[PDB]
């Protein structure tokens, strides 16, 4: 069967350059030639312990494209019994019995690698758990990458906004530094600097990093403008004020663009990108946010299914 | 001479550092057995100036199981007895992981409140050990992990 | 067409052996031949206006293997127009209008048979009604009963906990007392004894029974030792604390239980049983909650399906 | 014979039930102190067939401090030795109150998660030792309050 | 100084027949004679962590007719969260520092014991802490009847309702059985009957207690009717209507009682006491209620003033 | 007329070393002469439209040991919703015509000062506007430090914790700068270090201050050592984890302090301050809470009463 055959989708770092390489390309083939009846007669569990409607729907659509049925959750802080009380090895070990995999979101790191503990041999896909994982994307950042940049290698990556608590900047980033030649740009308020540990491991895989005041020090350079959300909840309302300037997208930003350059964001972006960039030929976190559909879809088939005929 | 008298046949776990002995016998389950075992805690010691002192008899450790008291005992020495004699001595080495003993700092870590068993990846720092959770795959430093 | 052809699934009371002996046997064939396009085209309402995400993921799975799609709300204390104001028969007189058959969970008694009597020629199953039935949860629980003892007579069958409350219980009694030679043994706090009219109703059948203080006075005779939670919140914390010791589980009670032995508990189980238990053989509330999926897909098949093709 | 040597001066409390000896170590905080210990478990007994031994040197305990071991070790003996000889023994008898070690079974009770130290008052009934907390007025079997 | 001076008021048990006595005749002479200045310049902490407000008023009008002032607040709105991770303890080390005395009602058993542990100088008044005590609810029912009654011995008293869960109809008994040839009536279901270690009290006593199903068995030779609530939610709702009969009390039931038979109920009495006993002579629960005023000054004064109040 | 009578207290800022002296020794003398009914007859609003039990309390406390009367209200419920389209400035134009002073906490910076622009010539305190000031914590600790060190010159004042959103930190480290010879150690982590404009404000100055990563490294030559609470909510759980342990203070860390060392903090305390620390000399939050009822006092009493308190 393919590497990832009945494989639990957990953490960035348990996947190789070749897995990632491998959901790319189904992602690349079921994009350009769907297969609706790939899942069908599976059903599988759409588990939102934590809320989170745009990850959930994109899944959830993703499921319905290769022909799955779809059961599941979204909780506030209550749904019902046994929650609360039970614990989650003890609803893993039900909802295991129900359905062929795990797609699962929850408030607390580690929720996912425990759920494969209880899930016997049902796989997990964890769609983000606390602050540690969120892998799917990571995996549809990595593939609107490649697709837009037509590589994963050599690549000068900006990355701005806050970096200190931006889970998917972290998984980004360790991702791309399993490729060649990639050269980063972290550009961040100090209270907001992308973690030693991260620049750690860059060191010690001899990849280049550089911190800038702002995005004009290297816009000309650019591939690739990650941006990300400020967690402004965290920030003093007046701190908030005077960091925003430098951490703010404009279109007129972009003069020096190079004509390859795409800017991507999580989402939402609120502040963060005003809307002056979004008719751009640079604005593709829309089109990144479409192509969770087809790094979910590469995901969901390769787990469940043997083999890759295409 | 010996206040702790000498074994026929088990394992002697010699220079455990003082308020370490205690320590080992609950966090490893020591005295849940059957077997005969001997305790000298705040022992004089050459080497060490005082120490601690456990002995357990027809019972044996494998070099896993010396190598879990690492990080609580880096300069014990494992004696395996038989006939009266020492037939082997070994010293803990850092092993790659540790299961069950620790307890992550992470207070959001799903650990906590679920029926697992704690597992670290552990790698040497320059000054310092780092513990990385199985489970929320934050690293710590041994000094956090430790502290509780 | 089958005797369940196009009825309503309401009550234990309304089930004779023979209705429960088909559901069994159906649920069988189906979980060894599935058959997941039976209910092709089918639409089934998932209705719970009192939420449990347990049962409620059992419910759709069963109807997704079988094809069937799936519309539904759970409730906490607020959904939309009409309820609050218009009454359940309004409700009800709406959605048969939309569907194939209701499945419906309420916190009023009665709440499922009222239904019937607005649902026209579209079949009611009643999911759980306050404190009064939960009949699928019962066919779960003999479906596991017979499939792991081998039959539904001359059992002993141990129940223990919140015997008074449990609704799963004194169905799960009603139904085994249908069959014949079954012996029962109640392991109770005197607060939460099972009720007089359940133990009325054994001595006009002359089906034994006795009360016993502890499992270990019958563990040896047990082929059926079902456990129910405490429903601690109607205790003080002080006589709850007082109360457990007698009703708690451990590896270590099942020394001299017999090989055929099974451990059942229709979940959660938070304190009742402790986590040594799960590795033994006689371990089966996971495996019974498995069953639930069979249970309820013999029975959607029975009620939408004249002839069972097999 | 003497696995575990005679000692000068100290405590000796013998005739601890097997795997109690731990469990007084753990309870009562025995190994935090700087004074030579030396343990025996699992050791031979004519009276016992089995127990556990522990040796405190330089180190004596009340007559009050002796009757917190009743619950667990009822028919222990506390040996006070000075230069080398037994000078008096004493068995524990029930307490009036026991503090520090118990937690009270009743989850609504405000002792727990607050600063102060659990008590209970002991009652003798027949067989059984009933325990009233200080704080929530719930009196509980001792079998109860001993089971967590 | 007066025995009761700077004392802490934390149980029944706690409290001599002496110290009773020393309330009540306190509590008499501050009705007949009001002292509306004795505690100008005071303090007091009304400390309402559970809400109460009918027990909250009682006392702050207490307060107030001494002339006392008073700080305080009411929670069980931060019932959980909010609520923080500060202690009691360091919460009533703080407060001590600023009031005269604590009056305090809490959710967790023990609370106002551990109050004191950390007040000081400062004594605490428990105005209920769980299901453990509530002495001033106690004492204002004492009172109440020894001035109906004219003594607080050789009474023949009969309690009605919940006495299983009744924390107040425990502490009365308890009070009662320091006096001598009192006679207990207990009318209850036997789910909620008297438990036995208050039995086992007034055995330990020999004071003679008996068991009735219903009111009329003894309505004609009780002197005092103490009726209390029986709250709905532990039971269940069939249950509830089942046995609420024999623990309603109506006027026509009060055919054959003494001339100087008192019915008391520390409130609310919506479903026990039907409107129509109101007019009746024997309604004294309202009067009740007035009495908490005069037994609340009583014991504040006491504690706060060193001299007797003549 | 004194300084401070019919005055606005709303920033430190605005108060001279003058004014801070005075307050410390008006609340010198009203601990060691009570004058119970200075205020007599006046009428004061304790608005807190932020609650703040701990704050509110102490603050009536003074109120009434001045014995004025009270009025007031603490929402925090009505948090952006109920708490009508009615603007600040009316609720304050109505509640200036009824009462002499107002006392008014409040969720958003500038509060108090926008009050006193609609309060015609009644005074408002400020007991807290968001992130801004808080004066009168500030001068209760004052009081503490001048009380326990005889002088607030030429002390060495050591802070630790979170020094970058503290305002109460903020506020102290600007009244001592008021005064001589102040010898500043600020033990923070990196994420939470005191705010370059302070340090900007004590190098202005001429005023001495130094970094330290641990306690330990200082404790022998501080004279105060004012703990602040880290709020977690702000941290990464695991960031907190990590840095905990150089912002949290036990008995041991004391063995080299000096004789005349007090620890202050303005609460909560659980996690900075060890329960150990609590029976040591130097614990002092207690009576440094005790303290703000003589500072308040002393406010209250300079603001509404023309003469100097002898
Ligand atoms: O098996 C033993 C070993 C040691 N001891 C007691 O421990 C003390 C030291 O006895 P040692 O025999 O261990 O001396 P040492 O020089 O070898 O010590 P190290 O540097 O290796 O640490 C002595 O007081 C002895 O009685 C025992 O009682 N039993
Ligand atoms: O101080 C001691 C006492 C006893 N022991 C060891 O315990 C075992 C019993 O030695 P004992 O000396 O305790 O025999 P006993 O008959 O007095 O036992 P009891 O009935 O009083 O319980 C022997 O194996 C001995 O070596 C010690 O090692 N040290
Ligand atoms: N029959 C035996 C032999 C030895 N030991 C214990 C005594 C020592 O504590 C430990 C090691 O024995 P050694 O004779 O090797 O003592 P050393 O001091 O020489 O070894 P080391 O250098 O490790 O301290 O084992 C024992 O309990 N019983
Ligand atoms: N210098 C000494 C003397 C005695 N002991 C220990 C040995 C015994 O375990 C315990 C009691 O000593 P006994 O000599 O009294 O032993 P007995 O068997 O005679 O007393 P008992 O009947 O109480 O067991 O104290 C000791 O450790 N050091
Ligand atoms: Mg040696
Ligand atoms: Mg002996
Ligand atoms: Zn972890
Ligand atoms: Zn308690």
């Amino acid at each position: 069967a393919n590497p990832l055959y009945q494989k639990h989708i957990i953490s960035i770092n348990d996947l190789s350059r070749d897995d990632l390489n491998l959901v790319l390309a189904t992602a690349a083939k079921l994009k350009a030639n769907p297969q609706p009846e790939l899942l069908k007669h599976k059903v599988i569990a759409s588990c939102f312990f934590e809320a989170s409607t745009r990850t959930r729907l994109s899944f959830e659509t993703s499921m319905h494209r290769l022909g799955a049925s779809v059961v599941g959750f979204s909780d506030s802080a209550n749904t019902s019994l046994g929650k609360k009380g039970e614990t989650l090895a003890d609803t893993i070990s039900v909802i295991s019995t129900y359905v062929d995999a795990i797609v699962m979101r929850h408030p607390q790191e580690g929720a996912a690698r425990l759920a494969t503990e209880f899930s016997g041999n049902v796989p997990v896909l964890n769609a983000g758990d606390g602050s540690n994982q969120h892998p799917t994307q990571t995996l549809l950042d990595l593939f609107t990458i490649q697709e837009t940049q037509g590589r994963l290698d050599n690549l000068h990556v900006a990355m701005v906004g806050d970096l200190k608590y931006g889970r998917t900047v972290h998984s980004l980033t360790q991702a791309l530094a399993k490729f060649d030649g990639n050269r980063f740009y972290f550009i961040a308020p100090d209270a907001l600097a992308m973690p030693q540990y991260i620049l750690d491991m860059l060191d010690e895989k001899g990849i280049a990093w550089s911190l800038h005041s702002s995005i004009e020090e290297v816009m000309a350079e650019v591939d690739i403008l990650y941006m990300t959300r400020v967690q402004k909840e965290r920030l003093d309302p007046s701190e908030y004020a005077n960091v925003k300037a430098q951490f703010v997208l404009r279109a007129s930003d972009l003069h020096n663009a190079k004509a390859n350059m795409k800017v991507l964001h999580p989402l939402p972006r609120v502040d963060e990108i005003a809307t002056d960039v979004d008719k751009t030929p640079h604005a593709w976190y829309f089109q990144q946010a479409g192509n969770g559909i087809f790094a979910r879809q590469a995901l969901l088939a390769l787990v469940l299914n043997r083999d890759l005929v295409l | 001479k010996l206040q702790v008298e000498a074994i026929k046949r088990g394992t002697v776990i010699d220079h455990i550092p003082a308020q370490i002995g205690f320590k080992l016998l609950s966090l490893f389950k020591l005295t849940e057995t059957d077997q005969r075992i001997t305790i000298g805690l705040n022992l004089p010691s050459g080497e060490m100036g005082r120490k601690d002192l456990i002995k357990i008899e027809n019972t044996f450790l494998s070099e896993d199981q010396v190598d879990q008291l690492a990080l609580y005992a880096p300069q014990a020495t494992v004696n395996r007895i038989d006939n009266y004699e020492v037939v082997g001595k070994s010293r803990p080495s850092l092993p790659e992981r540790i299961d069950n003993v620790l307890v992550c700092p992470n207070s959001n870590c799903i650990s906590h409140a679920e029926p697992v068993s704690s597992s670290f990846a552990v790698r040497k720092r320059a000054n310092d050990i780092a513990l990385k959770c199985k489970y929320c795959e934050k690293e710590f430093s041994h000094n956090v992990v430790l502290a509780n």
